[PDB]
């Protein structure tokens, strides 16, 4: 169908009429060395820190250095096939990235270049990629929810919009299941979601993008992408590229989420180009402002009150706040928590998930540890129902896994006790949860009414989790209303606290399971 | 549905050929001010048709 | 009259004519574009060069910019005026309101009290948190020091501690945050605002945004601001929201100023760049100045140059602990590693002298069995030692306490515990007559008898 | 290489030549120097460890077109710091600074051919108009341009050439 | 599928869109060379010598 | 013509002066008469004014400053095709078998840009070993990278060998072997036993030993890995060995030193992560081929956190491990069925009945782990009467793990096996629900698939 | 390459008499200043750990005698100090 010529040929002709042929001044250099990635220019006086130079070819580089004779700058693309003596021209322009919504739904370089096969990018202009977040004066504290699919994460560690929230575990944890499962599930609450894989290897985005389209969520997501392959410069400046297109829909009052694939990976590969520049480094080698680097990135993760949008927006904007919620992924070696660069950016964050091996080997997934995952801003970003039926329960599961340590070899006030584990150990087979089935906010509540009412001490464990998949499709059945009303407010009431405690003991009296 | 857009890829090219030539005669006569003709070149444009 | 010869990333160099060259710690100013931004002289290198660090980003400086020589250094607005507003790093106002009103601007580098001056002073600070107050009290006019990794809690102590000590005085009082989130700046903001207190607070922020000059400087900005209400002879309160960040930017810095590396890559001035700013934070005959400071120890590596060399400018260290948070025992304070200059017989009394050092031989013989009990198990241990076992872990327990800053994160009401009442407390538990209950009636209580209670719900 | 360490030494030479009125001298002194620099023999003794003195005389010996006491000077100054490899680049500096001083410059003009000569006018003209310094001309043939003409002038250049047009063209598309 | 359809639809015509770009260049020196003189080069020198 | 000139020598680093206007690319090949012989060098950096330092593929024993250096203007070329099976060639491509000239037709070079983000195969295949124990318990993705962390005596190289013959009868692949820095007498009787085995055929072998310079130690890899990308290209499916990687690491660091760069995390190179990346990235699957790789991997100071461990471990999607026990009762393979894992256990790749098959095996022979203490610290009578029948299906299932393979005849007498998965997912899935209680353990001892068990059974 | 306090005017007094005059011996004027540390030029006949005397009442240890410098420690505050004095 769509392959009519006249569109492609008009779609040329029209570039054609408007090439503005009329010459133009520019300023321009010689390159005088090449290694490992690193240009060093000669001449362009009128240079300017952090401005892209257009090198031979169709590719960038990024001045670092104005040193008194020369420009130190690094290569954003292969680099070897450059050479000494060949010129380069400096553009005016400070590093920039296009934006917009036309992106969405792209697969695009870091230098925003289209990298699927569905041809050149439909944007709304370009945005610096270096910036500084909103001051203190413009920020809005965080409150509107944002719903992962999981009952554990939405349960202990409610995450906000305009919250960052650290994942962080050791290699083969579900880090990145915990993510693309919270893009999956903005499928449909005007949440844009933007995945920025770093330093991955290229066939894991090529099912990850396969995955996000068979859910139906590609449509919704940018995906920005520089795989184990590429220059570390555009490993390095990758995180960026992403916050400058989600920026783009928080300055506009709209709402946006975006997933840093590994904040860890950027590390290492700033590491490399500042030690090619011979930087001394500090600790495990690392440069000096290695926190600099993720804080200034991190820091852009905010909410916005409604005076700063209609400041931005010229006033095409009233009332409306928005907001950029991240969720940066950091890998520890062994589960070591204590690092410099985990640690940096344990400090940075609003939060963390940690996610332990030891309870991903048993089969606990998502294997949330809780005790040392947080949410620092707390409650007041969990929806009423929520922040009610879950109460302190994630303390009470904290405790839970420490009295299972001395109460390995006995038990003692030994009725309490056992009353608590066998609670508690239903607890944690209620929240393990199966990849891709996120469950809505009602089900996920009066899941958690049937746990914290007693309802479940009847049951074994074993039949826990056909417990849950037939008490799911009996309030589908008979009391889809109720869901309906639940998943659109807050909806917390003694009414309607009622009308759970019949529904619970009219199905726990009848239905099978 | 992939049988059915290799069809539709002749059907698209083949015309195209009828097009390339009207691209690089406007893009030259954007490039160059002074206009030109089909009979200087026509040997030329069917090669590039010759080459769709 | 100068011009600009290089910009490598923050430090910019700047020529001048031979005899014009600024002096140090002089504000140059530049335009970078369609903006200005200020220049601060570090080094003056030879024949007219001078090595400068930008306030602002270096992103769109050209070489051959044109700059002009400000011949006095950064200056801020202090005093009254000054209060109840936020305050960039320069002394510009940063919220939307007018500008500050000031009478008189000071300049941020000064030289501290000759030691002719100085003052001291025994007067405690009742603070109603059980632990700090028992094992490390503090004094009106002293330094207190927040120690730890992070998310340990040494941000929600703080505001604990600005919640008990700072409404329940009268003077002014200063804030300064040195690189950290500006969600948890305004946060505070609003909750002051909301309040009617923010009138008595002058607000200074240098975040975790911000380049690094900016971060730099700031701590100084706040500091200049809390001396200038010292000298007017009144009392001031200061806290300071991570004074590891002045020193981590003063690391990112220090290469491009061409200086040689020292132990951890740290810059080789460490310890003079440290004690010139925490020898001005003190108070004096004329005024004084009570303190809190968060220290960030990086990886949780207390001997990490930084946290050492903070140390021993501080009165009263409190060190907080990650394998003591991870069990849910907040305040996470580590019993056996705070103290104070405070804790002797005759500043505190010697009863609860002899309790607090009770407590610290308990909990150190509990240390010593942990590796018998754990390799061993625990039914090897004397009925001697068994006993021993139960009352320090009762004591770990009851160090606990809720926070009325916390209720955001566990609802459970927040607790004020007088000193009496809980070195009434602690001689309980060390004499025993609280064998009869469980660890878990004293986890997260307030007083003795809130203990005694909550055993009866078991 | 030598572009930041010759600076000083060219500005310092330009600097004193301006007061003595002598610069057209200078310029043929340092040149010179700047030629026994590129000897074969000269470029081995220069390399090897020497006593700064002992090297000193012994290129001073080597020139008697040198001013004898300002313009050996600077040979000596030179060679207490081993800088003598860096004449050729302390001339470059040299004549540079004195275009900017005499308000004069160079500029290529790149052709498919020869141009007119009233063309060249008008190039020589204009130039002068976006440039205050009087400017003299160096044309150039060039086939790699099939049409136009580029105009560089010091590190700014004005593409006026057809392949220029093409080649930005192909990357609008 | 109908997702996996579009996407190459899609695909198929940028790939054409590209092919019939670089022709039109490609083809566009080819006219541009064969077809200049010292008139036309004249024009386009003069014309921008007078922007200059 | 030669155009360049030597300038400085030190150890295997070379420095040539080249005109302005001439300068090569990086990555480029030269080349010098080293006296009775030419010597190739590849240029790693270009500095100011046309001096170009370069990395000796050879030794740099003997050279001049001065030598005229003559400058080919493409990388190292190797040759490639058919015309390579059962050749020996080190890093340039020269035969160094004494079998004469390789005839290739075409020659490739050794640098490359991986796979495009869109020439990525669009599904996730399973490659079929034909070996009970690792097509069960550490599944092959087709174009994934397998580590192998056994010690020595085990037989890495009777799997290796095993691996190739069947993907070549089975499958229509080939394989290619890349030896870089392990010793020269592996070598030779890894080449002999693979000639008297009628495998040398149907492999193509390139060997730069711990004798040769640090340069052809760097590059190895890179050539086997390009003789690999041609059968690739010819649709195929391929396997490629690389006898240790962490060889291919370590000369990386001796190089980066040499070139004089800051050292990064624990003396690693500060482009460890990328020289990885690189290589690993290369070796995928496409909508043409795929290449497979199994990759014999050693672990510094027995330290799993390391930089070199803990970036390659980042790219292995399986990973068997040999064990010196196994082979003690007798059981070959000896691959540890405990340790040994696989990133392609899911229902969602590989099903649920192979799953939880596999999962069914894993949980007994672990517990039959600790019933084997106390059996051997009280004895066989204190264990009650069900763990006295998990004592027997474990060592059932432990002898079904083992295997005849065609290599192994000339131990074992007894013919080769190849196993077809769903083969071995029936024979555990047997033995694991008392099916097959009532025959003896030896039944199962080396017999391939289970219908032949219960026919070993019959004659016991 | 690095300089080493080759400064324009300085290679131009050079320039005008290489065989400089004495100029006392037990004089040099600060051509740089920064941290603490002063590098003076001149002071022929300074000695190691002598008290070096500057503008106010200050001194500075002189610690590093080299071929071109003399560098000194300032005893007191440094940031008064400026180059050429
Ligand atoms: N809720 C779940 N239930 C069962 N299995 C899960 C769940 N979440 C993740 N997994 C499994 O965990 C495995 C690894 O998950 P994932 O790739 O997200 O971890 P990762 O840390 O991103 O790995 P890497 O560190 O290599 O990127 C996947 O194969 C997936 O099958
Ligand atoms: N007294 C307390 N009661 C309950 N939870 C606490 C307490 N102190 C800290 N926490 C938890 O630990 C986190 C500590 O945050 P914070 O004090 O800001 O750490 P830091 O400032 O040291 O990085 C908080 O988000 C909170 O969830
Ligand atoms: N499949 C097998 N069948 C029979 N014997 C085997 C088998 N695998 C290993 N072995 C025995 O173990 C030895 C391992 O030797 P080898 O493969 O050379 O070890 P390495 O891996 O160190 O080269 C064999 O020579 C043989 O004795
Ligand atoms: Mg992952
Ligand atoms: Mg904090």
């Amino acid at each position: 169908m769509q392959l009519n010529s006249t569109e492609i040929s008009e779609l040329i002709k029209q570039r054609i009429a408007q090439f503005n042929v009329v010459s133009e001044a520019h300023n321009e250099g010689t390159i005088v060395s090449v290694s490992d990635g690193v240009i060093r220019i000669h001449g362009l006086a009128d240079c300017m820190q952090g401005e892209m130079i257009s090198l031979p070819g169709n590719r960038y580089a990024i001045a670092l250095n104005l040193e008194r004779d020369s420009v130190g700058a690094v290569v954003m693309g292969p680099y070897a096939d450059l050479a000494e003596g060949m010129k380069v021209k400096c553009t005016g322009r400070i590093l920039e990235v296009p934006v917009g919504r036309g992106l969405l739904g792209r697969v695009v370089n870091t230098l925003g270049a289209p990298i699927d096969g569905k041809g050149p990018l439909d944007h709304d202009g370009f945005s610096a990629v270096e910036a500084i977040a909103p001051g203190v004066i413009e920020r809005q504290s965080v409150d509107q929810p944002v719903q992962t699919g999981y009952k554990a994460v939405d349960s202990m560690i409610p995450i906000g919009r305009g919250q960052r929230e650290l994942i962080i575990g050791d290699r083969q944890t579900g880090k990145t299941a915990l993510a693309i499962d919270a893009i999956i599930n903005q499928r449909d609450s005007g949440i844009k979601c933007i995945y920025v894989a770093i330093g991955q290897k290229a066939s894991t985005i090529s099912n990850v993008v396969r995955k996000l389209e068979e859910h139906g969520a590609l449509a919704n997501t940018i995906v920005v992408v520089a795989t184990a392959s590429e220059s570390a410069a555009l490993q390095y400046l990758a995180p960026y590229a992403g916050c400058a297109m989600g920026e783009y829909f928080r300055d506009r009052g709209e709402d946006a989420l975006i997933i840093y694939d590994d904040l860890s990976k950027q590390a290492v590969a700033y590491r490399q180009i500042s030690l090619l520049l011979r930087r001394p480094p500090g600790r495990e080698a690392f440069p000096g402002d290695v926190f600099y680097l993720h804080s200034r990135l991190l820091e852009r993760a905010a909410r916005v009150n409604a005076e700063y949008v209609e400041a931005f927006t010229k006033g095409e904007v009233k009332g409306k706040t928005g907001s950029l919620t991240a969720l940066p992924i950091i890998e520890t070696q062994a589960g070591d928590v204590s690092a410099f660069v985990p640690t940096n950016v344990i400090s940075i964050t609003d939060g963390q998930i940690f996610l332990e091996t030891n309870l991903f080997n048993a089969g606990i997934r998502p294997a949330v540890n809780p005790g040392i995952s947080v949410s620092r801003v707390g409650g007041a970003a969990q929806t009423k129902i929520m922040k009610k039926l879950s109460g302190g329960i994630r303390t009470a599961l904290a405790q839970y896994r420490e009295l299972a340590a001395f109460s390995q070899f006995a038990s003692d006030l030994d009725d309490a006790t056992r009353k608590q584990l066998d609670h508690g150990q239903k607890v944690t087979e209620l929240l393990k949860q199966k990849q891709y089935a996120p469950m809505s906010v009602a089900q996920q509540s009066l899941v958690l009414f049937a746990a914290e009412r007693g309802y479940l001490a009847d049951v074994e464990l074993s039949k826990i989790g056909s417990f849950e998949a037939a008490l799911l499709a009996y309030v589908d059945r008979d009391h889809a209303p109720l869901m309906q009303e639940i998943n659109q407010t807050g909806g917390y009431n003694d009414e309607i606290e009622g009308k759970l405690k019949g529904i619970l003991d009219s199905f726990k009296a009848t239905q099978s399971w | 549905a992939q049988a059915e857009i290799e069809a539709e890829r002749k059907r698209a090219r083949e015309e195209l050929r009828k097009q390339v030539a009207i691209l690089a005669v406007a893009g030259a006569e954007k490039i160059i001010e002074r206009s030109v003709d089909e009979a200087a070149n026509s040997d030329i444009v069917d090669k590039l048709v010759a080459e769709l | 009259t100068g011009k600009i010869v290089q910009v490598i990333g923050a430090v910019v160099d700047v020529e001048f004519p031979q005899d014009a060259v600024p002096r140090v710690y002089d504000a140059l100013e530049v335009q970078n574009g369609n903006e200005r931004l200020v220049l601060e002289v570090q080094q003056q290198l030879g024949g007219g060069i001078v090595r400068t660090i930008a306030m602002g980003s270096s992103d769109g400086l050209r070489r051959g910019l044109d700059v002009k020589d400000l011949e006095h250094p950064i200056e801020v607005p202090v005093g009254k005026a000054t209060l109840g507003r936020i305050m960039n790093v320069l002394g510009e106002p940063v919220d939307m309101k007018g500008e500050i009103g000031e009478e008189e601007r000071w300049a941020i580098h000064r030289a501290a009290p000759s030691y002719e001056e100085l003052s001291n002073s025994q007067e405690l600070l009742e603070t109603g948190i059980k632990v700090i107050d028992l094992m490390a009290p503090f004094a009106k006019g002293g330094k207190v020091g927040l120690f730890g990794g992070a998310g340990v809690g040494k941000t929600v102590n703080m505001m604990e501690l600005i919640r008990n000590i700072a409404i329940e005085h009268s003077g002014y009082s200063v804030f300064a945050g040195v690189g950290e989130r500006t969600r948890e700046g305004n946060d505070f903001y609003h909750e002051m605002t909301d309040s009617n207190v923010i009138d008595k607070v002058s607000l200074v922020y240098g975040q975790m945004n911000e380049p690094p000059g900016n971060r730099l400087r700031v701590a100084l900005t706040g500091l200049t601001m809390a001396e200038k209400f010292r000298d007017e002879g009144r009392d001031v309160l200061l806290f300071v929201d991570n004074i590891y960040r002045y020193t981590l930017a003063g690391t990112e810095v220090s290469a491009l100023l061409g200086r040689m590396p020292s132990a951890v890559g740290y810059q080789p001035t460490l310890a003079e760049e440290m004690g010139v700013l925490q020898e001005r934070i003190t108070s004096t005959k004329t005024g004084s100045i009570t303190s809190v400071q968060a220290v960030y120890v990086p990886a949780d590596d207390l001997t990490d140059p930084s946290p050492a060399t903070t140390f021993a400018h501080l009165d009263a260290t409190v060190v907080l602990s990650r394998q003591i948070a991870s069990l849910g025992i907040y305040p996470a304070v580590d019993p056996l590693d705070s103290t104070s200059r405070q804790l002797d017989p005759l500043v505190v009394g010697q009863e609860h002298y002899d309790t607090a050092r009770g407590v610290q031989s308990i909990l150190q013989r509990y240390q010593e069995l942990k590796d018998i009990i754990a390799i061993l198990g625990m039914d090897e241990l004397s009925e001697e030692d068994k006993l021993v076992v139960a009352r320090a872990r009762k004591i770990q327990r009851f160090l606990s306490q809720p926070f009325f800053v916390a209720e955001v994160f566990t609802g459970s009401p927040g607790k004020y515990v007088s000193l009496k009442d809980t070195i009434r407390g602690f001689k309980g538990i060390m004499e025993g007559e609280y064998d009869h209950l469980p660890e878990q009636a004293f986890y997260m209580v307030g007083s003795i008898e809130e203990a005694v209670e909550k055993a009866k719900k078991l | 290489e030598f572009i930041t360490v010759a600076r000083p030494y060219a500005k310092a030479a330009f600097d004193f030549a301006v007061e003595h009125q002598s610069v057209e001298r200078w310029q043929d002194m340092l040149a010179f120097a700047a030629e026994v620099t590129k000897n074969e023999q000269m470029a081995e003794l220069l390399s090897g460890a020497l006593a700064p003195e002992t090297l000193a005389e012994s290129f001073i010996a080597v020139a008697g077109e040198q001013l004898d006491e300002n313009g050996q000077n600077l040979i000596r100054v030179m060679a207490e710091n081993g800088r003598l490899n860096a004449l050729p680049d302390v001339l470059e500096q040299f004549i540079h600074l004195r275009a900017v001083s005499e308000a004069t410059a160079e500029v290529d003009v790149i052709s498919a051919a020869a141009l007119s000569e009233q063309q060249l006018a008008k190039i020589s003209a204009a130039m002068e108009k976006r440039l205050s310094r009087k400017v003299k001309l160096n044309a150039k043939i060039d086939k790699s341009v099939m049409a136009g003409v580029i105009i560089r002038a010091g590190d700014m250049v004005i593409d006026g050439s057809v392949r220029g047009r093409l080649e930005r063209l192909a990357d609008v598309l």
